[PDB]
């Protein structure tokens, strides 16, 4: 049901195992978050598994976005800074497409234009009006429930509820004394979760780096990468059945990182728009 | 001995700039002042801190501005009232006072496009977010929409940041929905106790093609008028043309909310050329209550309902005019703008307010005090007449009864009202007073106002008086403060005051002087006055036809609309059919309704003076504290007494 | 008609200004006015009136007016025949044209009427719409009203409620039915008691004076009164402004108490007197609660603790009294010598835990001594007899989290009538014992045993002050001040209400909190 | 002809449309939507008439062309689960 889902494992010297996730975007690249890895983590200590396979695939290089800096706000008293929290993982071996391993489509490409049944003259600004309009957008992400993958349907607060969603970042750990709330929430972000209009399931720490998918006309398009959350409702025992109302989760908008994605995937036959 | 003083408003507001005045009497050389603001209780954090120096060249003055920070210390809702520890240090002397703080961040006004809606339509509504100075600001606002039962249906949490203080919103009406009076409530996130609301009706209807105005010949009804009550029925189309047809008009009496109809008064008149006349006779009215005495109908009101039907039979309109009170006198007298405290030996200025029985002011009505008849003041366009009487230097309460001397009317049909004024308690019975009288006319922006200072005291200590100190209160904030000099021998000095657009709608003016006479004690005598300005816009906004009149335009034709307003202003528009106001003329957004909300949120209660010197400040909405021990009373209620 | 244009401007410098209404009159000379009702019933023959107006000055019109055919209506206008008549309208008059129709299908249908005049190029047409509501009377039926409360009505934390379908055997043929489901949370308002009135506490502002122990009998009702009035917010009904006069009396007793401090960092009644274990420990209890009002030095408070840990603490954790105080009325329930090793150790251990967050960096043996003193109270807690010694040793064990098992059951059952832990003897010790056990009930966060305990302390109306009232004024207004801060206004509302329908595939889940309560969450379903 | 919505509404589709030589308007259909329904606003194609202002779940809309014109597409569309109208857009 979820062929694109990658399971990433990073072994660190006595720090523990970092259980992150990613998305198969091509035959060589796996898109995920950037805070799962640091500069000290070497390529022999990072193992990625896809398709439910027992073996681990070996990687070549982890390509971070050039604007990522997690400790870039320690002068202002902010310990974390998840702006531009995306990274690509170039694998060593080519992936063979079958029934359990298939890619996920990306914004502003040739195949995305035909998947929405649009004319080929559709610009990239016209596609951003289609997938992310100024309303509450129905979406879904992939989570791991008792060694089994399941889907959690959420709503993207992009309309008038975008203001009520973003101002709830003051309750995050370390962000309790942040002056301007827009300093930590750049326009590169999307907001899901909360109580209005529905009770959305929240993302865990193990679901980090996964895709934020939009199901339209029996096809699945990724529009975001899971970044960080205000409240940790998952404790690896169950899901905490009494969540608060300001438990929101933030993602990285893929329409804002397009010149970096077009450069790193220029030799992949994806067909990005001009 | 040098004296240090501090003046601050009664209630300080969150996230707003308040003004602070520092003085130093009988001092030479510069006095450095360090002012530090703390929260109550215990002084946990510094909320504000400012510094200034009082130079003798400025006569030891210096206005200081601060701002209550938007910190989460005022987060508790069980506290009801909030307080701060205000502290000022004059070099080596520390002066402090506890001041009440309200949680209010400003005002919220809700505009709807129509006053009545059908099921299936969509309601458009804007929210204008301003602070206490009527300037736009960005806050977080919670919005509710309530049913006729009072249960909220849809809740939102918007921010007016980066939107120029205008929040466009919408709500769809389902096809199956409850009719009745719906409600839209909104409040600031930091002040949830202050809710602002506007209603609208939901009904199944169609639009009419003509309006019916039911207006009687007088705005009341006199009991002994043998002619009865004459009511004019006006019926014209929406486009201005006149209506031919037939009407059905019936009168009725109303006592409280229990209505008693009068079926004896049914008439059927034809409506010719959009006009018609109908009279209720007095014998029909006295036969409906079964009352042999005619004096028991005083207090009750009358209501008229009309139903005009066209000659084609295609449409009809019901209209109603209610609240026509039955009175013995066509005028009423209210001392609601007149001070309740006087000074013995000095002239007392009465602010007489004369109304029609429906609430409108009366034009050109003589007003003379019963038992005196010296001054016969005439009413202006605002319904205010200016009287003055000479008083004896006695501490007896002054009973003033004021009547009207209108001609073409007998003395039994004249109005009267008696009020009681209490004497001003002096400091130590020294008989040192101060009166403030102002030329009462309609004040417009751009004019100049002559404010008079009258001093009554003994001659042994008038040479010590060299200056007065005036302060301007407007919309709960301090606007301007200065000095007014006086030489020994001058019993009267005049301050010319320029009137800007910032005094709208009204303003209060306080003043005080300070000196030491006989024993070495600092004496403070004060006085206040409330002056109304013409309630108009701060800027201006006119909408007229950009096309040079032409003729009445055709359906489908383009026209040019001229929008005339201030620079850098976001103008929002709405165009409404005038057939909507036939069904519901309630809940229209006007400029006069906006100034009614601002005037009913002022921190001053009594329109003039007080029982003592400290009672003048608390009734006008100010706090005083000095280094010599003289303070004002505490204030723990956000609203006025009673 | 006439349009009334209202405008509002918004300048950042000038502010708000709503314009006067500007009226634009729109009119034609020859037009049709189609006057239609709000709704007509399907298959009911009604008559509609198309009024033709002629506002010309002195020109009569010859007009052919025709109704257009619609398949949703049944009139005389068909597909192969026009329903047109020609009439004559005099000047400055109107003529009504009657038309009969029968609507045939529900929904919003359309009617169009056109007309044109003879020998001139003037014409007009009106196309308006009207609702065709189906036959019958609108009705509603209540299927169920069920009160939702898991754990009470439910089991294991979940509650399942099954809803049957409706009746609808009397439904109109070929009509739409809509089912509305509503969720509504109920607000709760629990706990909270009336605080002791500040008009009853005027007599507690006492100027302290005397020796090393007579200073503390005067310092006690002044320090504890400011602590109680700052939390309950009763400075308005006390009179205000007298806070600064009471803040100077607290600084007066702090200065006189340091004059009897020994060079061993301990306190006695005189400088030539031997140092005392109780007076040094009661100074720590008063000074740690006085850090919120004035200034407190770190070298005297922790030095009193360091003298209590290194000099006057056995490795058992038992604090032994060397020289007792001269004033035996100020010690309260410690005057009765029954279990001196369990009551004096519990008295100092509260002073070490109320100064635990102050002296954690200076005295490194304080996390050790708290562990050493807490282990002695846990062993002999099952052997205590007096109701005061259980209350004083229950609050010393609750601040760490070690009042569980057979020790927690002995703490709750000692209360006679479940409201007071009175001893058989001494009224002052029973008044003090209820406030020690109330402070242990608020540290455990067990809010069920609390409201009968607070209600007994307020109905007794002990306002403090007097001889021997040093412990009795200090503890009753410490527990009643701790009550007003830990009191909730409501119990939890967090309802994970999911709705599974067999018509859909997804579960419709709402979470109702306290702030979003009293807000209906309607979910409409046209399938029964 | 050009399209422009009221305040608080988002315009999707072609804002500027042009009548071509084949008697059809260029671009996509302009839709003013507020984002309050489970399904989006199906909009009004030029020449049609939409009956149904509610855009909730399980709702339906019916379309009718003008006089002498033939409907192509679905006369009735129904909002399905997932936020997608049944049938096809008429013309
Ligand atoms: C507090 O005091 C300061 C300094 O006295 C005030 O600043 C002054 O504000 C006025 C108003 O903008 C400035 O212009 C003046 O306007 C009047 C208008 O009638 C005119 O007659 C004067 O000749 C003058 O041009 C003035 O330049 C400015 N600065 C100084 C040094 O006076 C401030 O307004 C006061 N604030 C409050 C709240 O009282
Ligand atoms: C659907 O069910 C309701 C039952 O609640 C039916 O009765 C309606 O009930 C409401 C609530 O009590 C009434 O509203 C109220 O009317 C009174 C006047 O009696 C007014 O003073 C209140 O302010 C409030 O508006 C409503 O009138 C009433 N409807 C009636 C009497 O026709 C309702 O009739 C049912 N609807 C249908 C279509 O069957
Ligand atoms: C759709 O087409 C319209 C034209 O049909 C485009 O409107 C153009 O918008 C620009 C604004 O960037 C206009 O410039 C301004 O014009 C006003 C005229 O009053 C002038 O005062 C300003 O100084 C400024 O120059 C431009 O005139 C206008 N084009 C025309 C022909 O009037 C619109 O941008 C198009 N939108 C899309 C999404 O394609």
């Amino acid at each position: 049901k979820q062929p694109w889902q990658a399971k990433i494992s990073v072994i660190r010297p006595s720090k523990g195992h970092e259980s992150c996730m990613g998305a198969v975007v091509s035959e060589y690249f796996v898109l995920t978050a950037a805070h799962c890895f640091t500069v000290d983590d070497k390529e022999h200590s990072i193992k990625v598994s896809v398709g439910g396979e027992k073996r681990d695939l070996e990687i070549e290089v982890v390509l971070f976005h050039p604007n990522y800096n997690i400790n870039g706000k320690k002068e202002a008293g902010i310990p974390e800074f998840y702006d531009y929290d995306v990274a690509l993982i170039k694998l060593k071996n080519k992936l063979k497409y079958g029934q359990t391993i298939r890619p996920i489509c990306l914004p502003c490409t040739e195949g995305t234009t035909r998947a929405l049944r649009l004319p080929p003259t559709t610009t990239c600004q016209q596609q951003k009006e289609e997938l992310l309009p100024a309303q509450d957008i129905k979406a879904l992400f992939v989570s791991e429930e008792e060694k089994k993958l399941t889907r959690k349907e959420v709503y993207i607060k992009n309309g008038d509820k975008k203001g009520s969603c973003e101002r709830d970042a003051q309750y995050a750990p370390g962000y309790d004394k942040v002056k301007d709330i827009s300093e930590v929430v750049t326009p590169r972000f999307l907001c899901t979760g909360g109580v209005s209009p529905y009770a959305d399931p929240n993302t865990c720490r193990g679901d980090s780096g996964g895709p934020l998918i939009v199901h339209k006309r029996s096809r699945f398009i990724q529009v975001g990468v899971i970044s960080w959350g205000v409240v940790d409702v998952c404790k690896n025992q169950k899901r905490q059945k009494q969540v608060p109302a300001h438990a929101r989760d933030f993602h990285i908008n893929l329409f804002q990182v397009l010149p970096w994605l077009k450069e790193k995937l220029q030799d992949e036959d994806l067909g990005f728009l001009a | 001995s040098p004296m240090y003083s501090i003046i601050t408003p009664n209630i300080l507001r969150l996230e707003s700039e308040e003004t602070m005045v520092l003085e130093a009497h009988d001092a030479q050389g510069d006095v450095p002042v360090t002012v530090t603001v703390h929260d109550f209780p215990g002084k946990k954090l510094v909320l504000s801190s400012e510094k200034t120096v009082l130079t003798p060249a400025t006569n030891h003055m210096g206005n200081v501005t601060f701002t209550i920070p938007a910190n989460r210390e005022f987060k508790s809702e069980k506290g009801r009232n909030k307080f701060v520890t205000v502290q000022a240090t004059f070099g080596t002397q520390v002066v402090e006072k506890v001041v009440l703080v309200s949680l209010q961040s400003g005002y919220l006004f809700i505009q709807t496009d129509k006053t009545i809606y059908t099921p299936g339509s969509t309601v458009l509504y804007r929210i204008f977010t301003v602070n206490h100075k009527l300037l736009p600001v960005g806050r977080t606002v919670m919005v509710n929409i309530e049913n006729p039962e009072g249960i909220p249906v849809k809740q939102d949490s918007l921010s007016s940041q980066n939107q120029l203080g205008v929040l466009p919103l919408s709500w769809d009406i389902p096809e199956l929905v409850n009719m009745g009076q719906w409600k839209i409530r909104a409040y600031y996130e930091n002040s949830p106790q202050q809710v602002f609301s506007t209603e609208f009706e939901v009904k199944e209807y169609v639009l009419p093609s003509f309006e019916v105005i039911v207006e009687p010949t007088e705005k009341f009804y006199y009991i002994y008028n043998e002619k009865g009550l004459e009511v004019t029925i006006t019926a014209r189309f929406l486009y201005g043309k006149k209506v031919e047809g037939t009407a059905f008009v019936i009168f009725g009496i109303q006592d409280g909310e229990q209505r008693i109809s009068l079926p004896e008064s049914l008439k059927r008149i034809p409506i010719e050329d959009g006009s018609g006349e109908v009279v209720l006779s007095r014998k029909v009215l006295l036969d409906g209550v079964q009352n042999p005495r005619a004096e028991d109908l005083v207090g009750k009101s009358l209501y008229v309902s009309a139903t005009v039907i066209l000659h084609s039979g295609s449409d009809m309109v019901q209209a109603e005019r209610s609240g026509i009170p039955i009175v013995t006198s066509p005028y009423q007298i209210h001392f609601t703008k007149t001070p309740k405290y006087f000074k013995p030996g000095m002239p007392f200025d009465l602010m007489v307010f004369v109304t029609n029985p429906d609430g409108s002011p009366a034009y050109r009505v003589p007003v003379a005090v019963q038992g005196e008849d010296t001054v016969q003041s005439l009413t202006q366009g605002d319904g205010v007449a200016k009287l003055s009487i000479n008083t004896h230097p006695s501490q007896k309460p002054l009973s003033i009864t004021v009547r009207t001397k209108k001609q073409e009317l007998s003395e039994a049909e004249q109005a009267t009202r008696t009020m009681q004024a209490l004497p001003y308690s002096t400091v130590g019975n020294s008989n040192n007073y101060l009166h403030l009288s102002v030329l009462r006319t309609e004040l417009r922006p751009g004019e100049t106002l002559n404010v008079n200072f009258l001093l009554r005291m003994d001659r042994a200590h008038e040479a010590k008086i060299r200056y007065y100190t005036y302060l301007i209160m407007n919309k709960g904030r301090l606007l301007k403060a200065g000095r007014q000099v006086r030489e020994p021998g001058q019993d009267l000095v005049v301050l010319p005051l320029s009137i800007t657009t910032d005094f709208i709608p009204s303003f209060r003016l306080v003043a005080y002087y300070t000196l030491i006479g006989a024993s070495g004690q600092r004496e403070v005598v004060a006085d206040s006055v409330w002056v109304d300005v013409k309630d108009s816009c701060v800027g201006s906004l006119v909408v007229k036809s950009g096309q040079s009149e032409d003729r009445q335009p055709v359906p489908g034709q383009q026209m040019t609309l001229k929008i005339e307003g201030d620079h850098g202003a976001r103008v929002v528009l709405v165009a409404v059919d005038k057939g909507v106001f036939v069904l519901n003329k309630k809940n229209k957004l006007t400029q006069s309704k906006i100034w009614d909300v601002v005037e009913k949120a002022d921190i001053g209660c009594t329109p003039g003076s007080g029982k003592d010197y400290a009672g003048v400040f608390s009734d006008a909405g100010l706090t005083f504290t000095s280094s010599s021990g003289q303070q004002t009373a505490q204030r723990a209620e956000l609203q006025c007494p009673q | 008609t006439t349009w009334e244009i209202l405008a509002v401007s918004m300048s950042d410098k000038k502010g708000i200004c709503v314009a006067d209404p500007f009226e634009v009159t729109v009119m034609q000379d020859f037009f049709i006015d189609l006057r239609l009702p709000y709704s007509v019933v399907r298959n009911e023959q009604v008559e509609i009136r198309a009024v033709l107006y002629n506002y010309r000055q002195n020109q009569e019109l010859k007009v052919r007016v025709e109704l257009l055919h619609n398949p949703a209506f049944c009139s005389l206008a068909t597909t192969k025949r026009r329903h047109q008549q020609t009439v004559t309208i005099p000047p400055k008059s109107s003529l009504s044209v009657p038309y009969v129709i029968v609507p045939l299908k529900t929904g919003l249908q359309e009617v169009e009427v056109k007309a044109a005049v003879y020998h001139h190029f003037i014409s007009d047409g009106v196309r308006k719409s009207l609702k065709v509501v189906p036959e019958g009377i609108r009705m509603n039926k209540t299927v169920a009203v069920r009160t939702l409360d898991p754990e009470r009505l439910g089991r294991e934390g979940v509650q399942k409620e099954d809803i049957p379908p409706a009746d609808l055997s009397d439904q109109v043929p070929d009509t739409e039915s809509e089912t509305r489901i509503l969720l509504q949370g109920t607000p709760v308002a629990q706990m909270t008691e009336d605080a002791v009135d500040a008009e009853r506490l005027k007599h507690l502002i006492v100027t302290p004076s005397g020796c090393g122990e007579e200073n503390m009998i005067g310092m006690t009702p002044t320090v504890i009164a400011v602590h109680y009035l700052d939390e309950t917010e009763q400075w308005e009904k006390f009179g205000l402004e007298k806070r600064q006069g009471a803040l100077e009396l607290i600084k007066k007793g702090y200065t006189q108490q340091l004059a009897f401090r020994q060079p061993s960092s301990a306190f006695a009644a005189f400088v030539k007197r031997a140092p005392s274990t109780w007076l040094t420990a009661y100074v720590v209890k008063v000074f740690s609660l006085a850090v919120n009002l004035i200034a407190i030095d770190s070298q005297v408070l922790c030095g009193a603790v360091k003298w209590l840990i290194l000099e006057k603490q056995k490795p058992d954790g038992v604090f032994q009294e060397d020289a007792p105080v001269i004033h035996q009325e100020m010690i309260g329930g410690l005057r009765n010598n029954n279990e001196k090793d369990m009551a004096l150790t519990a008295f100092v251990l509260i002073s070490l835990q109320e100064a635990k967050d102050i002296c954690e960096e200076q005295v490194n043996s304080l996390p050790g001594s708290i562990t050493k003193a807490g282990d002695f109270l846990e062993a002999n807690y099952m052997n205590l007899q007096r109701s005061y010694t259980v209350a004083i040793a229950g609050y010393a064990l609750a601040q760490m989290g070690r009042l569980k098992g057979p020790l927690l059951n002995k703490f709750l059952t000692t209360a006679k009538d479940k409201n007071r832990w009175e001893d058989p003897g001494k009224q002052l010790y029973n008044v003090e014992a209820t406030s020690y056990a109330l402070l242990a009930l608020l540290q455990l966060k067990d809010f069920d045993f609390v409201p009968p305990v607070v209600r007994w302390l307020n109905e007794q109306r002990y306002y403090g002050g007097g001889y021997g009232s040093t412990q009795a004024t200090f503890m009753v207004f410490q527990a009643l001040a701790q009550y007003q801060k830990d009191a909730p206004d409501h119990q939890e509302l967090n309802l994970d209400v999911s709705l599974q329908l067999p018509s859909r595939s997804s579960k419709i889940t709402h979470r109702i909190h306290w702030e979003s309560a009293s807000l209906l969450r309607s979910e409409e379903t046209k399938e029964n | 002809i050009s399209f422009h919505c009221y305040d608080g509404y988002t315009l999707r589709g072609s804002a500027n449309r042009t009548c071509q030589v084949n008697g059809r308007w260029s671009g996509q259909t302009a839709i003013c939507d507020n984002g309050a329904g489970y399904c989006s606003n199906p909009g009004i194609p030029i020449g049609t008439r939409k009956v149904g202002s509610q855009y909730r779940l399980e709702d339906s809309v019916t379309y009718h062309c003008s006089r002498g014109l033939t409907l192509r597409g679905s006369q009735r569309r129904t909002c399905q689960e997932g936020g997608s109208w049944s049938g096809t857009e008429p013309s």
